[PDB]
């Protein structure tokens, strides 16, 4: 219907005159800057916004949109056509395969003949010495769709879906162009693919070896060829987006070049690409017709909405921020905005948020003690502990929710899983390994299965995991802080026993756990009508009522939070004989009591790395003497709820 | 050259094309930025004038100031028969920056030139030597990847080094490298050798002429030895949420059989992508490929372990300097002392339960007692620590298996039975099922660290049984029956019952582990927590002071040597000394519900005498170690502060 | 993805007793372009590369080979082409469409195909007689 001539015109003229003020208001040519890096090989991926290209011409945009791999081929041509001319010097050749370019293009040259012409399939295919790949940024006239709802209808068309990674190969070289060399001629032959197979090439096609009538045997070989780097992930319904009586549905991405290594196991993202289909030919097909699987060819992959990444390397931001963080009362405003919902457990907020924080690592003559912070939320019925549990793992980067039983076994821990990229036997972790350096929120952790208590006691001490069973021979690693919830052991605080007697968690197990928390909730009048009043008003406006200071978004917590990670404090000497002289007299009274938890060694580290939490909610290089007493004030409203 | 054989080398794979051209319209080859002449000329000067200026130690030979290192090395070469040059890639990168650039890169060029500059500079001298084929260079040490799932298609074919532990070795595959033919008319015969990893069958007989009358004799053609070897990468960097990564191995004709599983190497080969059939009866390939390495080189060394096995039995491991400072530390009246309190320097005073750590890393004397009928003696000291939690017994345990050379962890419920002592699995590279070991095999020749070992269902514990009495497993199963080799020391950490150490309850019931099976350790420690104020302060100061602010080398040769050389020997005194020993011990232990002694407990004492003259260097088992012996086996389980009644108090 | 197939390609031919039928077409393209009949005093002329010029540009595509020319300039040609006419005059018409092709260009629109050139051969040999052609004489 379309003239792909005048489309490669447009598309050019696109590349080389739109113009942004986004470097600080001055105006830029925002693509051709990046044909300039990418003529000198600075850059491998061109993400063409087509927002951008809509500015100008929708109709573009409409067309892009419905074919979509016409116009990614398009775009590669028209850049690859104007790269010559943005070139302001010459490459230095960073890597191997730009030598094999530079040489083909080099002895091309050398026997030009510009007046001859030569074969279609005397040619370097374009994809063999491109080392640029263009992607599509969708617009965002478009409304994401729902992997359910991708279908036949939308087959070559670019979309936009978004859920949960659920599954990623490992990175490995798919071949794009198959090179071979000759016995006889001293030619190479490429074989571009675009199948998921395909039958080595026997017999050498040049010109000299047709001439001669030769044998003319052919090889296949690596080092000439081209690779990309290639991954397929599995990408699930997000929960609130499936039918009712439903289980979500995944959708195939395939994943390659420079947009791998970005999705893990458990992230939220946004995948922009082309659904496609994969011939299927080759089974004993019951129905006669050309069926085929489908996948995303994925343009552009963007972590979201609880693992968010631009804002990391964004750390700059409004002076306003700073003026929070420097703010004295910034640690009792990320507190409270914590769960804004649930009224009370100010302190618990508190712990949490410090969790959320956590202590500094470290390996001190390779003996390595963990900066995570563990809490156990031990505590009566409906005292929202799940919520603070839910609330903790919407709002952590790296955060998985396990409840009694259904994420048991190998869904905590890791399990051998076949692959299809491969066929052979690859490991997926579990909850403690999909929560491998954030929070892993088990609730109902008393009626939790004795392996599984288990192995939470290595991960919670050594921050492994060691399998050794029959299919698995490994150590994992999972360097997760445990956030537990817990009833007392007859589902709700007996005064008439003893504190152990009602937490029924053995000493190691208890002392895993740097802060411990009785919520009890005795009834009394005051407090019951405030509770009522809370839970009302959010009832009735979707909003915990308005205080002083309004809660921080779960955007800003993040960033702030985030922004509080890299910060990592140092005891001074000078506190050295304030923190024993406190971890001493913490000893001497639990066992001058009769109603005390076993303590320990780890009580101390539980200071410790507590205060250095606090130091760094601070932005603070050294720990204070106010850490320490927050710390210890801390760890004693653990148990407050004794008195 | 010599005339000495050019023997093939399948660890660079098959040739390729070798392409020279000319970069004018100066000789690189095609792809490559290299030309032969002057890389092997750059290597010369490499090999004739390179001197380490900054290491002196473990050459045993290297005079280090003698302007080659390596010509020194070819010297070595002409005593010996082995005709194997290996290369620290970091030498090559201090001299000729470039030149390591070209080699990692492009090593199947590059390497083929180093061996033709190797071989010109040896036969150069040494004119006369016999060679059974000329040297072929391993370039080792090369810029170490840190994670292996960081290599990208960019790395396709050069030259890296890895790390891991070998999981498992395959049978020796012959390879094909020159094909017999002869005719079923004329019986004529001809060679074939490999081209670019195929044979060109004849075809027709230059004697009798006939059509396809030559056949392929498989066994009077000639093979390489090929062995494929899984191992476990062991990344130095750890991204958030990767899972542990298998790394197939290929080795050749002289790496084969180089490494045991439960082995920690340092590998460095070609990273190689190989194309997978879609089955293995057609030939069509995947568009995903594989990789694997091509093995050049295993570095067994580690700076951070003690030495191997196949380290410790290399007789020139130690200069005559090392032994002499080695043996005049062995004079010294507290070397055992020095050397305990050089183990886990970060943890704090278990200055006992360090010994029974450095006793059982020299451990007891192996003996042969075959012509006795007696069966296999266990020379290796199993401990145990049993203590209420916080007091580090995982820290002592991660502590010895990050130190020790062919070492396991286990943990808890994470092992079972035959997790741990051996199963089948389908290799998916051969489609056959083979045999895979575990962690108790792993550690064949190590510690074996079982964290949580109370947590851990009686299943699996008694497979420890036979493993601790008679370093060995017996496997009878469905087909496959035989003895695997486990003579592992076993360090244990346990918590008492309830998890806590309780006053009320004497050691057995309070320890809870099952009466047979803690006889089987010749050392049980008592990780018991005083309610001490004193011991409060200063645990406080050392763990915090952790938080602001003897070497291991003469620690490690130390060990090294003891388990060379000394084999001690039990003398007449010392034999009595022992048999008191035992029959004291006897009467102490036959109270109420102390830990009792069997005849058991006088081989534990042996044992742990021979490793304490073993530390000496004595060569000669004395009173001394004997009373050590004695000591250390009553200061753990506490029995000064057991009364033969009822449980302990505090020290 | 498992639908369409681009094609083979390939490049030219870089790197790298009996000559191979592409080093016998090279001379036979060399001796097209080369072969010059005259002397310096009356001008030098290219016989069959401004023949194939001409012809080629008149749309006759073919030229005229005689067999003494090619016999001294080439002697080997000569009698390859004796004695296998067959796969040898296939070589010398090869070269003689490349020769034409690198003469004529660039052609006039509408001519942008390049043509087949036959060459045909021509001695000065005196002819054998008819009864001469026994079986031995067979393929020559
Ligand atoms: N302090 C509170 N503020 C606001 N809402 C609360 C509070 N306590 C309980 N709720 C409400 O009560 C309901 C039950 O809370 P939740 O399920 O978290 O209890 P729980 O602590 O998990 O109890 P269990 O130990 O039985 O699991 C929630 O919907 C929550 O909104
Ligand atoms: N004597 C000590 N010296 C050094 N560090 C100690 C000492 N006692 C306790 N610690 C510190 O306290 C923590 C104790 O945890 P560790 O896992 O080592 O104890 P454990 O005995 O394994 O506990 P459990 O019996 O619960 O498994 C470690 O971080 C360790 O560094
Ligand atoms: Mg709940
Ligand atoms: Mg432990
Ligand atoms: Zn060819
Ligand atoms: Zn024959």
């Amino acid at each position: 219907l379309k003239d792909y001539a005048l489309e490669k015109e447009k598309v050019k003229k696109f590349l080389q005159e739109f113009y942004q003020d986004d470097e600080l208001g001055k105006k830029q040519f925002k693509y051709g800057n990046q044909l300039v890096r990418l003529a000198h090989r600075e850059q491998v991926a061109l993400y063409v916004d087509l927002d951008d290209v809509a500015e100008d011409d929708p109709e573009l945009v409409d067309s892009i949109c419905e074919n979509a791999r016409r116009y990614a081929k398009l775009f590669a041509d028209a850049v690859q056509e104007l790269l010559p001319q943005y070139k302001e010097r010459e490459v230095v050749n960073k890597d191997v395969l730009d030598v094999y370019i530079e040489h083909r293009l080099m002895m091309e040259q050398r026997s030009r003949d510009p007046g001859m012409v030569r074969s279609p399939q005397n040619q370097y295919p374009a994809e063999l010495m491109r080392r640029f790949e263009l992607y599509f940024q969708g617009p965002s006239s478009n409304k994401p769709r729902v992997i359910r709802e991708v279908r036949a209808d939308s087959v070559g068309k670019l979309v936009t879906v978004r859920g949960i990674v659920t599954r990623v190969s490992e990175v490995k070289p798919k071949m794009v162009v198959a090179t071979y060399t000759c016995d006889q001629c001293g030619a190479e032959t490429y074989q571009p693919i675009q199948s998921p197979t395909f039958m080595p090439l026997i017999m050498c096609p040049s010109q000299e070896c047709q001439t001669n009538r030769s044998g003319g045997r052919l090889y296949l070989q690596t080092r000439g060829s081209r690779f990309i780097k290639f991954q397929e992930m599995k990408m699930q319904e997000h929960s609130d987006q499936v039918p009712v009586g439903n289980i979500p549905r995944s959708i195939t991405v395939l994943v390659e070049g420079e947009n791998t290594r970005i999705a893990q196991p458990g992230d939220h993202v946004s995948v922009t690409g082309i659904f496609l289909p994969i011939l299927r030919t080759g089974f004993r097909q019951v129905v006669q017709g050309l069926l085929s699987e489908t996948y995303l060819e994925a343009h552009r992959i963007v972590k979201m909405n609880k693992s968010e990444d631009d804002e990391s390397g964004a750390g700059e931001l409004t002076r306003e921020e700073l003026r929070q963080i420097a703010e004295e009362d910034f640690y009792e405003k990320l507190a409270a905005s914590i769960a804004p919902e649930i009224y009370g457990h100010e302190d618990v907020k508190k712990a949490l948020l410090l969790l959320l924080v956590g202590g500094v690592d470290q390996s001190p003559r390779g003996m390595k003690i963990r900066g995570n912070i563990n809490i156990c939320l031990m505590g009566d019925p409906g005292v929202a502990k799940s919520q603070l549990l839910s609330y903790i793992d919407r709002l952590a980067p790296r955060s998985q929710y396990t409840t009694g039983r259904g994420s048991s076994g190998v869904g905590l821990t890791a399990a051998v899983l076949r692959d299809s990229v491969s066929g052979e036997l690859t490991l997926e972790g579990g909850a403690l390994v999909l929560a491998d350096q954030g929070v892993c929120c088990i609730d109902e952790f008393d009626k939790m299965a004795e392996a599984d208590r288990t192995a939470i006691h290595e991960v919670m001490e050594q921050q492994t995991i060691s399998i050794a069973k029959a299919g698995i021979l490994t150590t994992l690693n999972a360097r997760c802080s445990i956030l537990a919830a817990a009833n007392p052991a007859y589902g709700r605080y007996n005064p008439r026993r003893s504190l152990e007697q009602n937490i029924q968690l053995p000493a190691a197990l208890l002392s895993r756990f740097d802060l411990l928390w009785l919520i009890q909730d005795r009834p009394d009048r005051d407090n019951d009508l405030r509770l009522a009043q809370h839970i009302t008003y959010v009832h009735q406006h979707s909003r915990q009522p308005p205080s002083q200071f309004e809660p921080l978004d779960m955007k800003l917590m993040r960033r702030y939070i985030a922004m509080c990670r890299e910060k990592q404090p140092m005891v001074p000497e000078s506190l050295a004989d304030y923190i024993t002289a406190a971890y001493v007299e913490m000893r001497r009274e639990a066992w001058a009591s009769k109603d005390a938890t076993y303590t320990s060694a780890r009580t101390l580290l539980a200071i410790l790395r507590l205060s250095t939490a606090l130091a760094r909610l601070r932005m603070v290089d050294v720990v204070e003497k106010e850490d320490v007493n927050e710390a210890i004030r801390l760890m004693e409203m653990s148990k407050d709820s004794l008195l | 050259v010599r005339g000495t054989p050019v023997r093939q080398r399948p660890d660079l794979g098959s040739a390729q094309k070798g392409l020279q051209v000319d970069l004018q319209s100066k000789l690189v080859i095609w792809g490559t930025d290299v030309n032969v002449a002057a890389c092997k000329e750059n290597f010369q000067r490499f090999l004739q004038r390179f001197i380490d200026p900054l290491a002196k130690e473990e050459e045993n030979v290297g005079i280090d100031i003698t302007e080659p290192l390596y010509m020194q090395r070819l010297g070595e070469i002409n005593v010996i028969g082995e005709p194997f040059l290996n290369v620290n890639c970091e030498h090559i990168k201090s001299f000729d920056k470039n030149l390591y650039r070209q080699l990692i890169s492009y090593p199947q060029e590059v390497i083929p030139t180093f061996d033709m500059a190797v071989n010109e500079i040896f036969f150069d001298r040494y004119p006369d030597s016999i060679l059974e084929h000329q040297i072929q260079v391993r370039p080792f040490n090369a810029l170490k990847t840190k994670n292996m799932r960081n290599l990208n298609p960019e790395d396709i074919d050069q030259l890296i080094t890895i790390s891991g532990m070998v999981i498992r070795t395959s049978q020796l595959i012959p390879e094909m490298q020159e094909a017999f033919f002869q005719c079923q008319v004329c019986a004529h015969t001809t060679r074939v050798e490999m081209d670019r990893g195929r044979i060109a069958e004849p075809s027709v007989c230059g004697r009798c002429h006939t059509t396809h009358s030559m056949a392929l004799i498989h066994n009077r053609s000639l093979f390489s030895d090929k062995q494929m070897i899984k191992l476990q990468e062991s990344p130095e960097d750890m991204p958030a949420g990767q899972t542990p990564h298998t790394v197939i191995l290929f080795a050749h004709n002289d790496l084969v059989d180089k490494v045991q599983p439960g082995d920690r190497v340092n590998v460095t080969g070609i990273y190689r992508a190989v194309p997978i059939r879609v089955n293995p009866r057609v030939s069509n390939v995947k568009s995903v490929y594989k990789t694997h390495i091509d093995v050049i080189h295993y570095r067994k060394t580690d700076a951070k372990r003690l030495h191997g096995l196949d380290e410790e039995a290399e007789q020139k491991l130690f200069s005559e300097k090392r032994v002499e400072l080695l043996k005049e530390l062995s004079r010294k009246p507290d070397i055992y002392e020095r050397l305990a309190s050089a183990l886990a320097p970060s943890i704090y005073e278990h200055e006992d339960i360090k010994k029974g750590i450095l006793l059982q890393l020299f451990g007891g004397t192996r003996k042969d007692f075959s012509h006795t009928g007696r069966g296999k003696f266990r020379a290796e000291i199993n401990i145990l620590l049993c203590g209420d939690p916080g007091t580090s017994k995982s820290q002592l345990l991660q502590y010895v298996y990050n130190l020790v050379p062919r070492g396991q962890y286990t943990s808890g419920k994470g092992s079972s039975a035959v997790g741990l002592t051996a199963y089948v699995m389908k290799d998916p590279e051969t489609r056959q099922l083979v045999l895979q070991t575990g962690a108790l095999v792993l550690s064949d020749n190590g510690i074996c660290c079982i964290d949580e070992f109370d947590k851990m269902n009686e299943s699996t514990r008694s497979v420890l049984h036979e493993v601790m009495e008679q370093q060995t497993l017996s496997i009878a199963k469905a087909g496959i029956i035989c003895q695997l080799n486990a003579r592992t020391s076993v360090l244990a950490a346990a918590n008492p019952i309830e998890s806590q150490w309780n006053p009320k309850k004497t050691t057995i019931e309070n320890i809870q582990l099952p009466h047979t099976l803690l006889s089987r350790f010749d050392l049980i420690f008592l990780l018991l927590d005083p309610q001490d104020e004193a011991y409060d302060r200063r645990l406080a100061h050392h763990l915090v002071a952790l938080y602001y602010q003897l070497d291991m080398a003469v620690l490690k040769d130390y060990i090294a040597y003891a388990h060379s050389t000394i084999m001690p020997r039990l003398s007449e005194e010392a034999s009595q000394a022992l048999i008191e020993a035992y029959v004291d011990m006897r009467k102490i232990g036959s109270s109420r519900g102390m830990v009792s002694a069997y005849p058991r407990q006088l081989e534990s004492l042996i044992r742990l005498a021979e490793a304490h003259a073993k530390v000496r260097l004595s060569n000669k088992v004395e009173a001394i170690d004997v009373e050590e012996a004695k000591r250390l086996h009553r200061e753990a389980l506490k029995q000064s502060a057991t009364d033969p009644r009822t449980g302990i108090v505090d020290i | 993805s498992g639908f369409d197939d681009p094609g083979i390609f390939y490049s030219d031919s870089f790197g790298g007793g009996q000559a191979r039928k592409s080093q016998l077409q090279r001379r036979f393209k060399e001796f097209l372009r080369q072969y010059r009949v005259g002397t310096d005093r009356t001008g030098f002329t290219f016989k069959y590369r401004d023949e194939l010029k001409r012809h080629y540009n008149l749309g006759e595509y073919w030229i005229e080979v005689e067999m003494e020319d090619l016999a001294s300039f080439d002697e080997d040609l000569a009698d390859y082409l004796y004695k296998q006419p067959a796969e040898h005059l296939q070589l010398l018409e090869e070269a003689a469409k490349e020769v034409a092709d690198e003469v004529t260009r660039p052609r006039p629109s509408g001519e942008e195909v390049l043509q087949d050139i036959q060459v045909m051969l021509k001695s000065d040999a005196s002819p054998s007689s008819i009864r001469s052609l026994k079986s031995d004489m067979m393929s020559h």
